[PDB]
Order: C-alpha cells, then sequence, then structure tokens
C-alpha cells in the first residue's frame, strides 16, 4: 500500500486497469541522542509503559519513538520490575511522583 | 577430450544469455540490506535510517509480539545464548545435508 507507514489510498479508473494514490508518513528531520534502557532509582529499576528513554546532556527525558516530544519521567508512565543489578547499561534519574504534592497539602 | 553437451548446443543455434545482475552485486545488495536491518531496525525501510543498540531494538520486537520488555532486559543473555545456538546449526544443517 505505498511506501512508508500507511495512512489512505484513493482509487482511480484507467484504460485497461487501476490506478491507486497510496498516501503514506514519512519521518523527515532526525537528531542524534543519548538513551538508556532503563532507570534505577530508589534501588528499583523503572521502564518505560510506551515510548524511550533520551538525555538531552544534562537530563533524562521520556518520549515517543516516531515522533520527539520530551517529558518527565514519572512514576504514571513507568512501569517496575526488578531491582537495578542486572539491566545492562541502567543509569541515576530521579522519578516524580505526582501523589506526593497532592498529599503535602 | 570428447564433445560437451554445451558445445553441440552452441553449434546448433541455442545460446544461453548472461544476467544483468552479477553475483556481486546480488551479495551488495544482500550485504547493505543486512546492515540495515541490524542496525537500524525497520527504520531503513520507511525513509532515513535511524540508528538504535540491538537490544532495544530487541525490546521492542518482544514488545509488539505481546510480552513486555522487561523479560528481555532481564534474560539478554539467554536469548543472545539461544540466538548463537540457533544461527549455528544451522551451519551444521547446511554443511552435511545436499537436499
Ligand atoms: C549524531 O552523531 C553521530 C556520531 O558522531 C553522527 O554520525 C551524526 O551525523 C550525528 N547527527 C545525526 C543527526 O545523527
Ligand atoms: C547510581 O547510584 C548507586 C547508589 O546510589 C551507585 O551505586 C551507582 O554507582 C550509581 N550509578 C552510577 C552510574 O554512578
Amino acid at each position: 500500500c505505498g511506501k512508508g507507514y500507511h495512512l489512505m489510498s484513493f482509487p482511480q479508473s484507467a484504460p485497461h486497469g487501476v490506478v491507486f494514490l497510496h498516501v503514506t508518513y514519512v519521518p523527515a528531520q532526525e537528531k542524534n541522542f543519548t538513551t538508556a534502557p532503563a532507570i534505577c532509582h530508589d534501588g528499583k529499576a523503572h521502564f518505560p509503559r510506551e515510548g524511550v528513554f533520551v538525555s538531552n546532556g544534562t537530563h533524562w527525558f521520556v518520549t515517543q519513538r516516531n515522533f520527539y516530544e520530551p517529558q518527565i519521567i514519572t512514576t504514571d508512565n513507568t512501569f517496575v520490575s526488578g531491582n537495578c543489578d542486572v539491566v545492562i547499561g541502567i543509569v541515576n534519574n530521579t522519578v516524580y511522583d505526582p501523589l506526593q504534592p497532592e498529599l503535602d497539602s | 577430450a570428447a564433445r560437451d553437451l554445451i558445445c553441440a548446443q552452441k553449434f546448433n543455434g541455442l545460446t544461453v544469455l548472461p544476467p544483468l545482475l552479477t553475483d556481486e552485486m546480488i551479495a551488495q545488495y544482500t550485504s547493505a540490506l543486512l546492515a540495515g536491518t541490524i542496525t537500524s531496525g525497520w527504520t531503513f525501510g520507511a525513509g532515513a535510517a535511524l540508528q538504535i543498540p540491538f537490544a532495544m531494538q530487541m525490546a521492542y520486537r518482544f514488545n509488539g509480539i505481546g510480552v513486555t520488555q522487561n523479560v528481555l532486559y532481564e534474560n539478554q543473555k539467554l536469548i543472545a545464548n539461544q540466538f548463537n545456538s540457533a544461527i549455528g546449526k544451522i551451519q551444521d544443517s547446511l554443511s552435511s545435508t545436499a537436499s
């Protein structure tokens, strides 16, 4: 259904045949980054729910794979499985908990 | 020596044409495809080739079939050893059987 990530297609008539107009999605401008498979915070290993961990040089963010919008690493978008001594390449970063400041009032 | 079959075919007017793409160009295409799918994942088949670590691509490929990605990261040596043994058995299968 065309080259790229398929969105739609529009059929067209032709003499002794048919003509398709495939509409596709093509990524255009990429930039390079530093990544890690998981985050060790407070003795627990954090893996992303959907997306990927990226680093801009100083901080660590979470973003989706096919597009670049950065978000803060949060308990909502991560899940915990095991301790940070088995995963190869794990780094250290804090994890924001939204429940604590809503508790503290 | 003696008369070959192919010489008789050539003398009777039958000629075999050579292919347009040589074996070296086919091997170059195969090596380019292998390098692309090893380094860039599936992103080289939909535009620009975007690099990624191979363990993280493996985590995505486990995520696509319904298994969570923490299964791979806790067992990565076992998947590596199983893949090495599986690709090593193809060598012993192809070195003996000619069918
Ligand atoms: C990112 O860094 C790599 C490694 O030096 C380099 O080859 C590449 O051109 C850089 N830029 C992008 C957009 O990938
Ligand atoms: C992350 O923190 C732990 C303990 O806080 C420490 O042992 C480990 O070395 C740190 N990671 C790095 C890459 O320094």
